[PDB]
């Protein structure tokens, strides 16, 4: 029989990555860092990239 | 040297669509010459576009 291939589960992750593209393009909406610290580059990343 | 300092604060610093690749006539144009928000290509994920 015919099957549905991962071209399914591509655009089930691009629109679960999507959801909150329309509303809260804050990625994840909450920060996670255990392992990864805050970049130290150019005055500490100016005016939060114009928020 | 303190007006290139400001566009890298000003221009370096926009967010956009977020498109991955995307075709989307370039994201709307870059969201008309703007870039300020708009996000509906297709579905693309997150990208932060530095």
């Amino acid at each position: 029989t015919p099957q549905l291939s991962g071209e399914v589960y591509g655009m089930l992750d691009r629109l679960e990555a999507d959801r909150g593209k329309r509303t809260g393009i804050t990625d994840r909406t909450r920060g996670l860092d255990q392992n990864t610290l805050h970049s130290n580059q150019a005055a500490m990343s100016v005016n939060q990239l114009m928020t | 040297l303190m007006r290139n300092i400001m566009d890298n604060i000003y221009r370096t610093n926009q967010g956009r669509s977020v498109v991955l690749d995307g075709q989307v006539n370039l994201e709307d144009l870059l969201t008309n010459e703007a870039a300020g928000i708009v996000r509906v290509k297709s579905m693309n994920s997150i990208t932060p576009l530095e």
